[PDB]
């Protein structure tokens, strides 16, 4: 009949531990679950509890401990990894009671960029004169990506891309403006190493 | 078996329209439910059924009707669609315990259908600087001007869909009140980018009006369609 997740977002570093708090208000002997949602798919069950052993396990050492004592069902993971980034939902049911969900907690796990080379590049759309945008990339997971200020100028949120090599993880954000002449140096003023498209044959 | 299927996956409706979201399961589960996911509310139960032939109201059943015709079918019927009903709907089937979900149905109920607009997709080329120093090439694709945000951006290299090395935005951003934007990166090796036989293509499948649907404006009907921007690898020096 009621579940409460106090934190809507939890940013943790790869390697560090994770705990998601869940509080519930159910008359009965509630059943308890944790579902996870990968970007733009349905929810997949992560772990569940009905009776007996108060500590339930799931895939990857995901633990959830029940406590009528203090009405909680906190999720915990010893060490988190990049692939763990998702939205975790807590839910409560009971005999002849349909699943009730919490508001969810988006877990954002920051990967370790061993050798970071912060650089902002100006790219061009050839099939369109004037069309250019700034690519901020290879920065460190701890740096905060500048927010937008003006109208007609936009900066996306950091995304992490992975190639098929052991390293090949890269942070990136994109910015663009419909202004007459503002460069990548000022829209991303709070950062390092602006390599301008001066171009050289050799 | 293993399946819960929703249809349609995307839908645009006008205030007052009739919308029917369908769900079919190949699980024989006695139970089926319809939820809506909304920022700030997680998933909220609308209606559910304990068995073919019967319907039970969920927590927010106003505005919606449900109908379980048989064991594997459960429909949500918005008789008179209202803007508040634009949401992402999820269907699930369940065997007394854990629930098995669908992929979701994106629904937009508009006061004015003419806000529906397809995107303009642009392909920005790899920085030569980045290429020189890192020996890697990031192609960034940018789609803009699309009102419903019911889209999927994909990358195709030499006709085959590509995943390794791509990172597109998880959520379209609104850049105006009735216009969205979305970007994506495709980072490849400088060697690969420098091969002129390599053909790169950024596709964006837009979900808009159906052929049936009336379009109240003297402009092209913004029907569902694929829109792409492409480029070919360049030699160098
Ligand atoms: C740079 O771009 C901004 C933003 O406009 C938007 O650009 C993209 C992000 C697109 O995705 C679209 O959503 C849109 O084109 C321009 O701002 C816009 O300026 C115009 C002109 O002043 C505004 O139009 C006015 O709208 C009012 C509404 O009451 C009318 O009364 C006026 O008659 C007039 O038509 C428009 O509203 C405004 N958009 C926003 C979101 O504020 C900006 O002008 C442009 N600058 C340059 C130098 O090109
Ligand atoms: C249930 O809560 C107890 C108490 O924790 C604190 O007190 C609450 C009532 C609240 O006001 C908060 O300040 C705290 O949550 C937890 O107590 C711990 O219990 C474990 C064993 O379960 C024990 O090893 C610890 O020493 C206890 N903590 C202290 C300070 O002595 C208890 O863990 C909670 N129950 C479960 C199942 O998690
Ligand atoms: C847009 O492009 C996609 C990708 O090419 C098309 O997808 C195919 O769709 C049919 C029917 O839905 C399937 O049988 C194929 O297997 C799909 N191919 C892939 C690679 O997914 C889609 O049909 C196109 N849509 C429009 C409206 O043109
Ligand atoms: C990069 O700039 C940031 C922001 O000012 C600064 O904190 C940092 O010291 C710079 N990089 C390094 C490696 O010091």
């Amino acid at each position: 009949q009621s579940v409460t997740q106090p934190d809507a977002r939890v940013t943790v570093s790869e390697g560090a531990s994770l705990q998601l708090r869940c509080k519930y208000s159910y008359s009965a002997t509630p059943y308890l679950f944790w579902y996870v949602q990968y970007p733009r798919q349905g929810l997949q069950l992560l772990l569940k509890y009905y009776s007996g052993d108060p500590v339930v396990q799931g895939v990857n050492g995901f633990e959830a401990e029940f406590s009528k004592s203090n009405s909680s069902f906190h999720l915990r993971k010893a060490s988190v990894h990049w692939s763990d980034s998702a939205v975790y939902f807590c839910a409560v049911s009971g005999f002849a009671s349909a699943l009730t969900f919490g508001s969810g907690t988006k877990v954002i796990v920051l990967p370790y960029i061993q050798n970071p080379e912060p650089a902002v590049y100006a790219l061009k759309d050839p099939r369109s004169q004037d069309s250019t945008l700034c690519l901020f990339t290879d920065f460190d997971s701890q740096i905060n990506v500048p927010k937008t200020m003006e109208s007609g100028t936009f900066i996306t949120d950091a995304t992490v891309l992975d190639m098929k090599a052991m390293d090949s993880k890269s942070n990136g954000a994109i910015a663009w403006s419909n202004q007459t002449s503002f460069t990548c140096q000022d829209i991303f003023k709070e950062t390092n190493a602006t390599y301008p498209s001066s171009d050289v044959p050799c | 078996e293993a399946a819960v299927t929703q249809s349609p996956r995307n839908k645009v409706a006008v205030t007052g329209g009739k919308v029917t979201l369908s769900c079919n399961q190949t699980n024989n589960h006695n139970n089926m439910y319809w939820y809506r996911q909304d920022t700030g509310h997680g998933l909220r139960l609308i209606h559910y059924s304990y068995g073919a032939g019967s319907t039970e109201k969920g927590d927010i059943p106003d505005g919606y009707k449900a109908s379980r015709p048989s064991q594997e079918n459960f429909s949500l019927i918005l008789e008179l669609a209202t803007p508040s009903q634009t949401s992402v709907y999820f269907c699930a089937s369940g065997g007394g315990g854990t629930l098995y979900f669908g992929a979701g149905t994106r629904l937009s109920v508009l006061e004015d259908l003419r806000n529906v607009t397809p995107p303009k997709v642009s392909l920005f080329e790899p920085s030569k600087a980045e290429i020189a120093n890192k020996q890697k090439a990031t192609l960034v694709c940018l789609a803009r001007g699309f009102f419903p945000d019911h889209v999927e951006l994909s990358w195709w290299v030499n006709g085959k869909e590509v995943h390794s090395g791509v990172s597109t935005d998880p959520q379209a951003y609104k850049e105006s009140n009735y216009s969205y934007c979305l970007s994506s990166r495709l980072r490849v090796s400088a060697t690969f980018w420098h091969n002129p036989r390599n053909h790169f293509r950024c596709q964006v499948q837009f979900h808009g009006l159906s052929e049936e649907d009336k379009w109240p404006e003297g402009s092209p009907k913004p029907v569902t369609q694929n829109i792409s921007a492409e480029a070919w690898g360049r030699a160098d020096c």
